[PDB]
């Protein structure tokens, strides 16, 4: 299927100490397989898949330098926009960046992105074209005029269409075993009196990659979402996933309600009935 | 591979 | 790594010139020519993108980066293109420029009226020295001249008389010996020339 | 309008001791770069800085050169101790991102850079200015000056130009390379022409004091110097001339 | 500044089985800003040398995080997790549930 690669990069301002914290990590799909934290000892790009840690040192010198120069920017954007909004020294702050490129199952490219918000809300981001922006206040409009004086959509544009799409073909080869193989569900139906009148059913997916996954409860067939809890996406800690979805019933119409599951590492879609 | 050498300031 | 050829290439005025280099590294992404006067620092000429061509005035740059291969064409050449040229290089990962080791280019001045001349000159001061000045010969009528001996003699040097409309070539000689003089002071190939008493 | 300020200009040292060189970058630019140029003939990067960070240092010799930027207005490179190899132009040069890329960055004039394995070697160099000819002035009506630069190293001299008071460059031609006076010589003393041509008339009014200046850079005063000679000091060296119609 | 609180989740790596060696989990998402405290507990008692993924954040901005440490359950220890952050009063304590 279509497959992504994304940066993530976290400043955050630290009054009172010499540097703002700066984390940055990458990701393949649902996969990390680098990171960098300014607070740890190393000052390095660091590897966290088995697949990139073949590259070799040129690669590794080059993203610690391009990485410790984002901390930089972010070091100055986080002390501009404390003056925008005319804020004070004393508070901390934060600054975010997201972005990368996706592609579809031919591994063409398929679309390109870059956000940016401050205090965790929108504040610039480049359009869907890859030519222009959109500005979420006068202040981004500010860094809007600015970024379009400079250029800064043709750099991009270059690096989204070309680099970050090549890279990430190249990394979907090396590590093949691990990026492109899927893990179907494994999957099981727990059973709790929860009252006298009513019992829960509880549907569970384990131990599953990638994270996509739809979990629905039909009733005599009938889709059906009324006193239903769908937990959150969780990782296993592995690079497998887990989830549940759950309904209250009432006592003795358990066999009436059915749990489907959707995994593209499942040949057909899974039905599950509380057995006994 | 990340975007370089740099970005530019806000 | 970077090649260039060093020359010196000498070329006569109104001549199309042609530099190049070639590299072997494919990450390189951006290509720019620099020219450098004798004793100064170097001044950006044009700039380049990836792949393509860029036509400024004069000059056109070139880069297929498939050969690997990149290129700066100037049209019209003038006296004032004399000069050193170098290429460099640069990838995405750092602002650190990679240099060629850069091509020599003289652009001979064309001359008008030649009216070639070797010349005695007496010493200002409270002393009776002398110096050899050859001077009006053509462009291309050069001196290929390392002579010892002990008589030295300048590689020549062009003179703009601005206020007129006045271009010149000269050469010059000295020697401690009073056994030296003028007329003999050329081994090299000459045009028959002036001289008086 | 400042560009970037390079000092010094000239240095002329004996091989062991610290060399300085300092760069002063365009107000507002964040991004400095030192390169160095020998005649082996072109540039190389030796290390730049952004923010006063360095950067890249790839290109820095592993031993005896140290970089340092202390304020956003204010780099140096230093050389503890100083070898004959080390001789070489030294260029800074400052930009911002902008300018970065379309690859604009924006040079200093440069330091030049002589460490000599020996400060005996060292001699100022004597100067002559040569009259026209009456040949010349008969058969084109124009004058020429030439002016001799002779015995001089190292290899830091500038020639200029001056009548009546105020330098000229109308008419003025000056070899761009120095001759060496015995080439089979490795650390061969060097000399130089130039040379000022005039209208006749020009030449032949008495009022008209034409004069040729040299600069050489040599030893300073914290130099020592032992020799029954006259220490080789920076100075300038001139002679002069006087039209005639005689 | 807008605030987010945590949700949490408080699960094992593996299906809980007493005696059985396995690596609880307390993950931590949704929130903002990033500044987080994360204890496993063990009857009450920090549990120590516990570790965590590298921190990152979802479409919405919001951030996410995994703490986890290997433990071998029983039929009588309580497990759970406590967090902190500046928009709780106190900390959330999320016992484990096995069936959660």
């Amino acid at each position: 299927g279509s497959h992504s690669m994304r940066y993530f990069f976290t400043s955050v301002s630290r009054p009172g100490r010499g540097e703002p914290r700066f984390i940055a990590v990458g990701y393949v799909d649902d996969t990390q397989f680098v990171r960098f934290d300014s607070d740890a000892a190393s000052q390095r790009m660091e590897p966290r898949a088995p697949w990139i840690e073949q590259e070799g040192p040129e690669y590794w010198d080059g993203e610690t330098r391009k990485v410790k120069a984002h901390s930089q920017t972010h070091r100055v954007d986080l002390g501009t926009l404390r003056g925008y909004y005319n804020q004070s020294e004393a508070g901390s702050h934060t600054v975010q960046r997201m972005y990368g490129c996706d592609v579809g199952s031919d591994w063409r490219f398929l679309r390109g992105y870059h956000q940016y918000a401050y205090d965790g809300k929108d504040y610039i981001a480049l359009k869907e074209d890859l030519r222009s922006w959109t500005a979420a206040d006068m202040a981004a409009q500010t860094t809007k005029h600015k970024w379009e004086a400079a250029h800064v959509a043709e750099q991009l544009r270059a690096y989204l269409e070309g680099t970050c799409v090549e890279w990430l073909r190249r990394y979907l080869e090396n590590g093949k075993e691990t990026l492109q193989r899927t893990d179907a569900p494994k999957t099981h139906m727990t059973h709790h009196a929860v009252s006298d009148h009513e019992a829960t059913l509880r549907c569970w997916a384990l131990s599953f990659y990638p994270a996509e996954i739809t979990l629905t409860w039909q009733r005599d067939g009938e889709d059906q979402t009324q006193d239903t809890e769908l937990v959150e996406t969780r990782p296993a800690g592995d690079g497998t996933f887990q989830k549940w979805a759950a309904v209250v019933v009432p006592s003795g119409q358990e066999q009436r309600y059915t749990c489907h599951v959707q995994h593209e590492g499942l040949p057909k879609p899974l039905t599950l009935r509380w057995e006994p | 591979m990340v975007w370089g050498p740099d970005p530019l300031y806000v | 790594e970077v090649e260039q050829d060093p020359g010196p290439l000498s070329v006569p005025e109104g001549a199309i010139v042609s530099l190049n280099c070639t590299y072997s590294n494919s990450a390189f992404q951006y290509f720019m020519w620099y020219r450098q006067y004798s004793r100064k620092g170097p001044e950006l000429l044009m700039y380049t993108y990836s792949s393509g061509n860029k036509e400024d005035g004069r000059f056109t740059a070139q880069v297929d980066k498939s050969s690997k291969y990149i290129s700066l064409f100037i049209r019209d050449s003038q006296p004032s293109d004399s000069a050193t040229y170098l290429c460099a290089m640069r990838g995405d990962s750092s602002y650190k420029l990679i240099f060629g080791s850069g091509t020599r280019l003289l652009v001979r001045p064309d001359i008008q009226n030649p009216d070639p001349a070797v010349y005695q000159l007496r010493d200002s001061k409270s002393s009776d020295k002398s110096v050899c000045l050859f001077t009006d010969f053509d462009s291309q009528t050069n001196v290929s001249q390392s002579k010892d001996s002990d008589v030295y003699i300048t590689d020549k040097c062009v003179l703009d008389m601005r206020s007129m409309d006045f271009k010149s070539n000269s050469a010059v000689a000295w020697s401690n010996k009073s056994d030296f003089a003028c007329a003999n002071a050329f081994n090299n190939s000459i045009i028959p020339e002036d001289t008086f008493f | 309008d400042a560009g970037v300020i390079q000092s010094p200009r000239h240095e002329v040292t004996e091989m062991g001791q610290q060399v300085t060189l300092r760069c002063k970058p365009i107000s507002g630019h964040d991004y400095l770069f030192w390169y160095r140029q020998t005649m082996m003939r072109g540039l190389e990067l030796l290390i730049y800085f952004n923010n006063n960070v360095p950067i890249d240092d790839s290109g820095m010799p592993e031993d005896r050169f140290s970089a340092k930027m202390p304020n956003a207005s204010f780099s140096t490179l230093k050389i503890q101790p100083s070898e004959p190899r080390d001789s070489a132009v030294y260029f800074c040069a400052s930009s911002l991102w902008e300018k970065l890329a379309k690859n604009i960055q924006y040079f200093g004039a440069g330091t030049r850079l002589s460490v000599l394995e020996d400060l005996k070697n060292v001699f100022p160099p004597e100067v002559a200015v040569f009259e026209p000819s009456e040949a010349e002035i008969s058969h084109t009506q124009k004058a020429t000056l030439v002016c001799l630069a002779t015995g001089f190293y190292p290899d830091h001299v500038e020639l200029s130009w001056w009548v009546n008071g105020k330098e000229v460059h109308s008419g003025v031609c000056t070899d761009p390379q120095p001759l060496k006076e015995q080439p089979a010589l490795n650390d061969s003393r060097y000399a130089l022409s130039s040379r000022l041509r005039v209208s006749a008339t020009f030449w032949q009014d008495p009022r008209n004091h034409f004069r040729c200046q040299v600069q050489f850079y040599g030893l300073s005063e914290n130099d020592e110097w032992t020799q029954d000679r006259a220490k080789p000091v920076t100075q300038i060296v001139s002679a002069e001339a006087w039209g005639r119609a005689d | 500044m807008i605030q987010r609180t945590p949700k949490i989740q408080v699960y094992s790596r593996h299906p809980a089985e007493n005696g059985k060696s396995n690596f609880l989990n307390c993950y931590v998402s949704g929130f903002h800003p990033s500044d987080i405290e994360v204890d496993l507990l063990k009857n009450g008692e920090r549990i120590e040398k516990v570790e965590h993924s590298d921190l990152s954040f979802s479409k919405d901005w919001s951030f996410y995080l995994l703490y986890y440490t290997e433990f071998t359950p029983t039929e009588k220890d309580e497990y759970a997790c406590r967090v902190n952050h500046v928009t709780l009063s106190q900390p959330k304590i999320v016992k484990w549930d096995r069936d959660m």
